[PDB]
């Protein structure tokens, strides 16, 4: 079962500003008190990102494609967005590969689905339970093949709440290198209402699986009879990584510090030739 | 007859079952050569104090050697020196004098020299800020 | 003594190049290779850090 | 595998040549000389070894190798064989596979 | 004077290696000790993956009647290591047990199971009369005779 949800408003795509967000640890050494320098998929400083928002009225879960890598971020309260799938085609006439943050475990596995146009997860509000109640789960139509599956243990995840403000800073990035699925993640504390904001801070490593296949595009699964319903405020963000090279700071602690672009502007140019933070004159 | 086939292959794709791995106890303070985690040396260990994250494993310097490890089964930092080297020294008259020598090792701490013997426990072992002298009187 | 580190520092560094062959590191030549292989590998090695 | 720095059976057991080779090899076939229907048995090569052989090294020992863990004592016992073997040389076979 | 000679080295005197603290097995249990396998025109089919092998304690065992491998040696798969792994299990008569081998004839070679000229992998087989035999005949164990 899946169905097309049609009743929204209509928006233009919108653009932001991305000041210093997506810095990751390329490696596993440790470093203390040193500026190295680095060559990687980086998200380049001040670019446009593309900004998505469900209010109230709009409900947008479009395909887009996946190219070296990505950096997702969301601002969210009530942990709406929820999964990803990802493959060349999306419809059986090759692999595919889905993880899903269920309210009760997280799975990963590697199939052959048919995916709707439209597959989400639908969740009941305050049906005189006062618990919001996941019954809705349409995400393919089959399963052919699989050649490996994984799920972990099962957890309990409110689906419940609202705020004024959206609290969770969620950020994530992706790769795909030689058969090598690579999962950075960080999470942070934020008041803010309709932006992503200011400020400095690094995303750990969480995951890497050998899955070994070709993957192109992606989608995301967000948290909600066959019409009318209503989706919590959130927002979330998209941005693409390119080959760039970086100068990094390590501190005592070897905890990223800070972070220079190599090809923005000149003075950073020179700062980087120098591998220094200040010149002199 | 109860028959099993087994129809592995080899080296085209990642692995996913490998399976075999040893590994023997830990010593400390003494020149040895290790491989942790592939990662292949020579030196001494000693214990640390270094602060790594959770998910840090090595740790390098700013020439890029490796200077401090992680042991894989105790989680615990180990700090790496080389063992001593250096040059050997003979401080010598002419020999239209006499064929008598002293021997300099210079820049070793000999509380380990002898590791010709002869001139590796004879008569002094006289220490300086250049090295272990041997064969000379203060 | 600026100059002097620094020169010392770029000796230290030139040790985890290439130079034409596999890697930078013997061990790992010697032990992926047959000796009639692996000798023309380390004759790059060697020329370069001469 | 005569060559020098092949490896495979041959050249890793029974015969070895040096690195530094200076000489020549000469083969022919002899398959109307010396191959029989029946099959040239006197002709036994090496299968097994506890480890490879200097170069122009010649072994003659006929002791029984061990292929699995445990040992093994008197002539023959599982996973423990006479390490000899021999060709079956007719000239009904394909190429190569003569003398 | 004084002049400069032979360079020393304090020469490292032992060895050590260190790994993970390596627990996950693969179940060969449920594929070597099960309590029924199936037929030789039904051979059964089960994929091993995402785990710790350990051909050790098999290879050591001797109530195998035959543990012939043609791509590895013996002592080599507890040094290799591998992309999948999949198990075919049968039953067959103690006299085909030969047939079995890549590139053969006969009824089984030819009408229930064949291996390929480049097979590369491993065959194990044991007599187990007393597990699954009866007086009366356990007839449910039968082979193909008959093919196109
Ligand atoms: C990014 O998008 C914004 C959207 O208004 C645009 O003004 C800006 O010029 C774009 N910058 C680049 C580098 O594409
Ligand atoms: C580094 O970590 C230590 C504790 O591990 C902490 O006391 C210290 O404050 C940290 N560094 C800085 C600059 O705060
Ligand atoms: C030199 O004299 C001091 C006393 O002033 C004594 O302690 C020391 O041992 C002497 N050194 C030698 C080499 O005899």
């Amino acid at each position: 079962q899946c169905v097309n949800l049609t009743t929204r408003t209509q928006l233009p795509p919108a653009y932001t500003n991305s000041f210093t967000r997506g810095v990751y640890y390329p490696d596993k050494v440790f470093r203390s008190s040193v500026l190295h320098s680095t060559q990687d998929l980086f998200l380049p400083f001040f670019s446009n990102v593309t900004w998505f928002h469900a209010i109230h009225k709009r409900f947008d879960n479009p395909v887009l494609p996946f190219n070296d890598g990505v950096y997702f971020a969301s601002t969210e309260k009530s942990n709406i967005i929820r999964g990803w799938i990802f493959g060349t085609t999306l419809d059986s006439k090759t692999q595919s590969l889905l993880i899903v943050n269920n309210a009760t475990n997280v799975v990963i596995k590697v199939c052959e689905f048919q995916f709707c146009n439209d597959p989400f997860l639908g969740v009941y509000y305050h049906k005189n339970n006062k618990s919001w109640m996941e019954s809705e789960f349409r995400v393919y139509s089959s399963a052919n093949n699989c050649t490996f599956e994984y799920v972990s243990q099962p957890f309990l995840m409110d689906l419940e709440g609202k705020q004024g403000n959206f609290k969770n800073l969620r950020e994530f990035v992706f790769k795909n290198i030689d058969g090598y699925f690579k999962i950075y993640s960080k999470h942070t504390p934020i008041n803010l209402v309709r932006d992503l904001p200011q400020g400095f801070s690094a995303l750990e490593p969480l995951v890497d699986l050998p899955i070994g296949i070709n993957i192109t595009r992606f989608q995301t699964l967000l948290a909600l009879s066959s019409s009318g319903w209503t989706a919590g405020a959130a927002a979330y963000y998209v941005g693409y990584l390119q080959p760039r090279t970086f100068l990094l700071k390590y501190n005592e602690n070897g905890t990223i510090t800070d972070a220079v672009d190599c090809a923005l502007d000149p003075l950073s140019e020179t700062k980087c030739t120098l591998k220094s933070f200040t010149v002199e004159k | 007859y109860r028959v099993v086939v087994l129809s592995f292959e080899l080296l085209h794709a990642p692995a996913t079952v490998c399976g075999p791995k040893k590994s023997t106890n830990l010593v400390k303070n003494k020149c040895v050569n290790f491989n942790f985690n592939g990662l292949t040396g020579t030196g001494v260990l000693t214990e640390s104090n270094k602060k790594f994250l959770p998910f840090q494993q090595f740790g390098r310097d700013i020439a890029d050697t490796t200077d401090a490890v992680r042991d894989p089964q105790t989680l615990e930092i180990l700090d790496i020196t080389p063992c001593s080297f250096g040059g050997v020294s003979v401080i010598t008259p002419g020999t239209n004098t006499s064929n008598q020598v002293a021997v300099l090792y210079q820049g070793v701490n000999c509380t380990e020299v002898p590791v010709w013997r002869v001139y590796s426990t004879g008569s002094n072992v006289f220490q300086t800020r250049a090295g272990c002298l041997i064969g000379a009187e203060h | 003594v600026n100059q002097n580190a620094q020169a010392l520092n770029t000796l230290v560094k030139q040790l985890s190049s290439n130079f034409g062959a596999i890697s930078s590191v013997l061990n790992d030549i010697l032990s992926r290779l047959d000796p009639p292989e692996a000798e023309v590998q380390i004759d790059r090695l060697i020329t370069g850090r001469l | 595998q005569i060559a020098p720095g092949q490896t495979g059976k041959i050249a890793d057991y029974n015969y070895k040549l040096p690195d530094d080779f200076t000489g020549c090899v000469i083969a022919w076939n002899s398959n109307n000389l010396d191959s029989k229907v029946g099959g040239n048995y006197n002709y036994l090569y090496r299968l097994f070894r506890k480890s490879n052989l200097k170069p122009f090294e010649r072994d003659i020992s006929t002791e029984i190798y061990q292929a699995g863990s445990t040992p093994c004592n008197g002539v023959e016992g599982f996973n423990c064989y006479f390490p000899l073997q021999s060709y079956g040389f007719q000239p009904t076979n394909g190429v190569g596979y003569q003398p | 004077g004084i002049y400069q000679t032979s360079n020393f080295r304090v020469q490292p005197t032992e060895s050590i290696v260190r790994f993970p603290n390596i627990t996950n097995l693969c179940p060969f249990g449920e594929v070597f000790n099960a309590t029924r396998f199936a037929s030789v025109y039904a051979w059964n089919r089960k994929r091993i993956s995402n785990c710790v092998a350990d051909y050790s304690v098999l290879y050591n065992s001797a109530s195998f009647s035959t543990f012939k491998c043609y791509g590895v040696s013996p002592t080599k798969l507890n040094d290799l290591c591998f992309t999948n792994v999949y198990a075919d299990s049968f039953v067959i008569r103690g006299d085909e047990v030969r047939q079995i081998a890549p590139g053969q004839t006969g009824k089984i070679a030819d009408y229930n199971y064949k291996l390929p000229d480049d097979f590369t992998g491993c065959v194990i087989a044991w007599n187990s009369n007393n597990l699954d035999s009866k007086v009366g005949g356990n007839y449910n164990y039968l082979y193909r005779l008959f093919r196109k």
